[PDB]
């Protein structure tokens, strides 16, 4: 029954960003992790939500974390490349 | 004076078994008196005022508790293993967690025993059953 | 009879000798070991001579 | 029975266990036996097995020599319970038939400090300890017995005077007056010689240098691909315990002797260990032929030992085939080669050292033998050897 | 905390502890001190 | 044979070493003396409130030695048995027990082991959907124990607030001493923590208790814009009403001087002149190679012991140096002897110490160090304990430079050099494998550095 169950958190996740909240769908996005399920575009998504609240550190060790797990074509590295231009203005 | 020496051999011999018996006493109480995980529990206390005087869903509880306790502790072994050679646990602590996970088992037979009074033979899945019970705890 | 020695002056030109410094780290350490052990030893007789005597 | 420790012990307990071990062995040494001339089992033994004599350690540690020779687990204790109880019996009989139950009472002491001494050997050997047992009573009492010597309370009746025994007496002469009172101190020999120690000392440093010399052998093993190492072959191999052995049957004969001159005085020696360098010159022949003894016998005993026990290039070579380690410098298959150049050379130079330091010291004039130092020093730096580590 | 108790009254041996040698040891030692003084009658 | 006398001529004598006492590349502190300027003066008595008796000895021995040359000079009861029993007998026997009994109180490290099994009870039931914060890990410690046998009365619960107070810079002004010993074996006790978190193969704890202690050491709360709160002379109403999102120390340094003492709401020139100089001096790091280094051949294989290494270079304030600029055969590259091919880890005992870091509201004196971790990133997990490295140099970071924000010479860049070891050994398939490591700091809030490494094991015949 525990695909059933993780379909219904992502498709929550899908409800909860048509919402608008950001905050909200990390705290399930987290879950999911701490669950067992490992996805790529689950990363890209913890990113991107992360990054919409403006978290540059956990941002960029989250699409590191999706880099380490497998190859994702111009997902991952626009990210990474993103939230680098975003760091390099933050440190200055 | 033959009976002197004698007398001398059976003075050390006693002191020397009332030692390792004192010894030994205070060794086992200083274990037995050390915390542990999961305190608190009142599963097996609960059990006494249902069997004091319907009383087959406390037995499910007890049984199905004690082995979701089973199933903890033989996942938690290894790490509480590794954190004694390692260098950071009590000495003590360790003990007291060889003497609880013989205890659980010990729980585990005597639920069954006791189960076996009213003869079911629910016994053969009923341990299965507290699984999909953690579920409801799950999500 | 003194080839043996031969290999034994062969020998002697392959070894990490102490050096200096070395050789008083060695020394230290078991010179206070040593005067710890004949220290105690020294007292336990001197303790134990009069107890000796008296005891008969 | 000593449980043995689960996880190992820190290095701060490990020392103080010793360091306790030593206080009651050595209050167990000199406390007096209940219920007791000059004649004994032999002088020359007690060094070989490092006891008092007349207390209740006069058994000595030679109880767990018996359970270390007997296996080389409870029947281990109680087989060496029954031979202690032989011997012991043994002693009390032969030794100093007056009366049953002083007798009767001897013998059950003994066996009492037997155990007490077989117990500490087994709470040091288990890994409380930092050392094996009969190593560190045996280097105690050589220990204690050299700077018993060297310093002393204890005066000499029925002479010229009230005469002190050690370097108590270069500041007791400074009292009595005139520079002959150095002279005095330097070279008499009734009582053991400020010039004795001022050898003593330099003979304990020769013995430390010596024994840092090695050959390091470079490894780059192959199984498990790093851990480019050392593999050290020491100078002093085979850690000269037969050596002692080698002298121990030195010593054995001398009971032969003995026995015979107390049974036989008719008949149808100088292979006795010479003491001086003054009779040295006495005879030209038999102290060459004598160090050729002792140095011909210490080479060839530890030429076997490495064969008889543990350590020999047949087995090394296997040691280090299975074991996974391979030596550096294109040598595939020729370790064996390599191994059997350098290894029995480095033994018997070694036996031949041992022997030469032996015949040396003790012309020489040293408080204790060579042996005894060789043998204490051995045992200290091996202490600090593992210790290093840390 | 009565079934940890338990768990060694019924299971147990009889092996020795590491400091109850010297106890051992030092009661050894006076008892044949002390047995000398009765000869100091 | 029958011969007793005390009291001997020499036997004092003989026995009766000061004269042997008498006969008996470093990192600049910048912070030494500038260190007790910010503090109060209830901090420095607490220092202040927590040898020469050899000398003493030797003085006592020389007028002993004089007494018994002038007692020489002159010329030219069973109470003994009653002590000895008292002196072996109940003494010996006591102190052991006594010593054998508190050495199995403590654990490894030195802490008490209710305090031990405090923590792993409190982690066995911490559950993932809880979030960590600094104040459940301020929590966490305030029921321990080693508080409760320096001061007996108070409570656990009461134990918060006295510790609560010191980060937020409050005085309770009657329990000072108390909250002082306090903060003080808060490091003993964290690192505690750290410890038995790394057992569990739990991260969130392990960097949560990091950075409790990068709280403490600083007294600031957590909040998002904690790295400018920790330079010793600001208006914090000046900087929440500015709003300005400044945010870091990099930011800060971009502008201009006249825009700080507007922005920081500073002044006088001596206080932001001192401002801007420890402002200077705060490690930041940037990587320049992160490698598998195998001691035996060049490439790992399916059963390695490797090593990790990093090539880490110390700056702040400075524009980036770029990675080819410097020199890769040079100094990057390590010696290949065997003599420093059999241990390569003493390399790194070549490299000098770490300064005396600056903390005004910390009780003691600190140097500073560089906790590290490693993890897998296959699943998520702590792998190995972590290692606390105190050797780097700080040489780069000096005041003779202070001229980036053209000489440019490249010896004087110091590149320092860490290396980690994994107590684990390789993998066996052949294959792409991904490793993370951290590794931060612990006295400021400066720049922390979580690299991953592609271990990329082959085949080598």
């Amino acid at each position: 029954q525990l695909p059933e169950l993780h379909f219904m958190l992502r498709s929550k996740i899908d409800l909860c960003l048509i919402l608008g909240k950001h905050l909200e769908a990390l705290q399930d996005l987290d879950f999911l992790l701490g669950t067992g399920l490992i996805q790529p575009d689950v990363f890209v998504r913890k990113a991107d939500c992360l990054l919409k609240l403006r978290q540059w550190e956990e941002a960029r060790a989250t699409c590191e974390r999706g880099l380490a797990l497998a190859p994702e074509d111009m997902k991952l590295r626009a990210l990474l490349i993103e939230t680098a231009r975003n760091l390099a203005e933050y440190n200055g | 004076s033959v009976y002197t020496p004698l007398i001398y051999v059976f003075i050390l011999v006693v002191s020397l078994v009332m030692f390792a018996s004192s010894y030994r006493k205070k060794q086992a109480k200083k274990i037995s008196e050390q915390p542990s995980i999961f305190d608190e529990n009142d599963a097996h206390d609960l059990y006494f005022q249902i069997k004091e005087m319907v009383l087959k869903a406390a037995l499910l509880n007890r049984g199905a508790e004690s082995v979701r306790r089973s199933l903890k502790l033989k996942e938690l072994a290894p790490q509480i293993n590794l954190l004694y050679k390692n260098g950071s646990i009590g000495e003590d602590y360790w003990k007291r967690f060889e003497t609880e996970v013989k205890l659980i088992e010990l729980e585990f037979k005597d639920t069954l025993q006791e189960a076996e009074r009213l003869q079911p033979g629910w016994v053969q899945l009923f341990v299965m059953v507290c699984k999909e019970i953690c579920f409801n705890q799950a999500l | 009879p003194v080839e043996f020695v031969r290999e034994g002056t062969q020998f002697l030109a392959k070894c990490k000798k102490p050096d200096l410094k070395e050789y008083t780290k060695i020394v230290k350490a078991v010179g206070i070991g040593f005067i710890a052990v004949g220290i105690i030893g020294y007292a336990i007789k001197l303790i134990h001579i009069p107890i000796r005597y008296v005891i008969v | 029975e000593v449980i043995a420790p689960e996880r190992k012990v820190p290095y701060n307990q490990k020392l103080i266990w010793t360091g306790v071990s030593l206080l009651i062995f050595l209050i167990l040494g000199q406390i007096p036996l209940y219920g007791i001339e000059t004649s004994d089992p032999l002088y020359w033994l007690r060094a070989m097995l490092a006891s008092n004599r007349g207390t209740l350690l006069e058994l000595g540690v030679s109880p767990i020599i018996t359970s270390s020779m007997i296996f080389q687990q409870i029947a281990q204790k109680v087989c060496a319970i029954i031979l202690i109880l032989g011997q012991a019996l043994v002693v009390v009989m032969t030794g100093n038939d007056l009366g049953l139950p002083i007798c009767l009472l001897l013998i059950f002491q003994l066996m009492f400090a037997s155990l007490i001494v077989m117990l500490l050997d087994e709470l040091l050997s288990k890994g409380y300890g930092l050392g094996s047992g009969i190593s560190l009573f045996t280097a105690t009492n050589i220990a204690e017995q050299i700077f018993w010597r060297a310093f002393a309370p204890t005066t000499v009746n029925s002479g010229r005077g009230k005469e002190f025994e050690g370097a108590v007496i270069a500041f007791f002469h400074l009292l009595a007056v005139k520079k002959r009172a150095l002279v005095e101190a330097f070279y008499r020999t009734n009582l053991p010689n400020m010039f004795q120690v001022l050898m003593t000392v330099a003979i304990f440093l020769f013995v430390l240098y010596l024994q840092g010399f090695r050959y390091e052998l470079p490894i780059r093993s192959t199984k498990v691909r790093g851990q480019i190492g050392i593999y050290p072959i020491k100078l002093f191999y085979t850690s000269n315990t037969p050596i002692m052995l080698q002298s121990a049957l030195t010593s054995n004969i001398f009971l032969i002797s003995q026995i015979l001159f107390q049974k036989y005085p008719t008949n149808p020696y100088y292979i006795q260990p010479l003491m001086s360098l003054s009779e040295a010159l006495l005879d030209p022949i038999k102290t060459i032929v004598y160090i050729t003894f002792v140095l011909g016998s210490c080479a060839v005993f530890s030429k076997t030992w490495i064969e008889i026990s543990g350590t020999s290039p047949r087995d090394i070579a296997k040691q280090f085939k299975d074991q996974g380690m391979v030596i550096n410098g294109k040598r595939e298959t020729s370790i064996y080669r390599e191994l059997k150049k350098i290894i029995p050379t480095a033994a018997a130079f070694g036996g031949a050292t041992i022997g030469a330091l032996s015949v040396g010291s003790d012309l020489l004039g040293t408080l204790g033998s060579g042996a005894s130092i060789l043998m204490a020093t051995t045992t200290i730096y091996g202490y600090y050897e593992a210790a290093a580590k840390e | 905390n009565s079934i940890l108790k338990i768990y060694s009254d019924e299971a147990t041996g009889l092996r020795v502890d590491p400091l109850v040698v010297l106890f051992l040891a030092v009661g050894f030692i006076f008892s044949v001190v002390a047995l000398h003084v009765i000869s100091k009658v | 044979e029958y011969d007793e006398a005390s009291e001997t001529w020499p036997s004092f004598i003989l026995t009766g070493m000061t004269l042997l006492q008498i006969y008996q590349e470093f990192n600049e502190e910048v912070f030494k003396n500038l260190n007790e300027e910010y503090t109060s003066d209830e901090i420095k008595q607490f220092r202040r409130k927590f040898k020469i008796w050899s000398r003493r000895n030797i003085i006592i021995i020389v007028g002993w030695i004089l007494v018994a040359i002038l007692l020489q000079r002159i010329n030219s009861s069973p109470l003994l048995v009653v002590c000895y029993v008292a002196l072996l007998g109940l003494i010996l026997p006591y102190f052991v027990s006594r010593w054998w009994a508190r050495t199995q109180s403590y654990t490894k490290k030195g802490i008490h082991n209710v305090t031990a099994s405090n923590f792993v009870s409190n982690l066995v039931n911490y559950k993932p959907s809880e979030i960590v914060t600094t104040d459940l890990i301020l929590h966490w410690l305030s029921f321990a124990h080693e508080f409760k046998q320096f001061f007996p009365d108070l409570q656990p619960t009461d134990f918060e607030k006295l510790l609560q107070d010191h980060i937020n810079r409050r005085d309770s002004g009657k329990l000072n001493n108390a909250k002082f010993r306090i903060v003080a074996k808060c490091h003993s006790l964290l690192h505690g923590l750290l410890d038995i978190a790394c057992g569990f193969r739990n991260l969130d704890i392990a960097l949560g208790a990091i950075n409790t202690f990068k709280c403490i050491v600083q007294a600031v709360p957590l909040t998002p814009n904690c790295q400018i709160l920790q330079l010793p002379n600001v208006d914090k109403e000046h900087f929440i009403t500015k709003t300005g999102d400044i945010h870091t120390l990099g930011k800060l340094f971009t502008l201009e001087d006249a825009k700080i003492g507007e922005v920081l709401g500073i002044k006088d020139q001596a206080k932001l002149n001192e401002t801007l100089r420890v402002a200077s001096h705060i490690p930041n790091l940037k990587i320049i190679k992160a490698d598998f280094l195998v001691p035996g051949e060049n490439q790992v294989t399916p059963s390695s012991t490797p090593y990790i290494s990093l090539k880490v270079l110390v700056r702040s304030a400075k524009q980036p140096l770029i990675p080819t600029s410097l020199i890769p055969e040079e100094n990057l590259t390590e010696p290949q002897d065997f003599e420093s091919q059999r241990d390569p880890f003493a390399m790194m005992s070549k490299q000098p110490l770490v300064p005396y870091s600056f903390a005004p509201f910390f009780p003691t004196k600190r140097r500073g160090s560089w906790c590290c971790l490693v993890s897998s990133q296959k699943d998520g997990k702590i792998l190995q304990t972590p290692i606390i490295i105190e050797k780097l140099s700080y040489k780069n970071l000096n005041d003779d430079k202070d001229f980036f924000d053209e000489k440019f010479d490249i010896n004087d860049w110091e590149i320092g050099t860490i290396k980690i070891p994994l107590g684990q050994p390789a993998p066996e398939t052949v294959g792409d494998f991904f490793f993370r490591v951290i590794v931060k700091s612990t006295d400021y809030f400066t720049t922390d550095l979580d690299i991953t490494m592609n271990m990329k094991v082959r085949d080598s015949p």
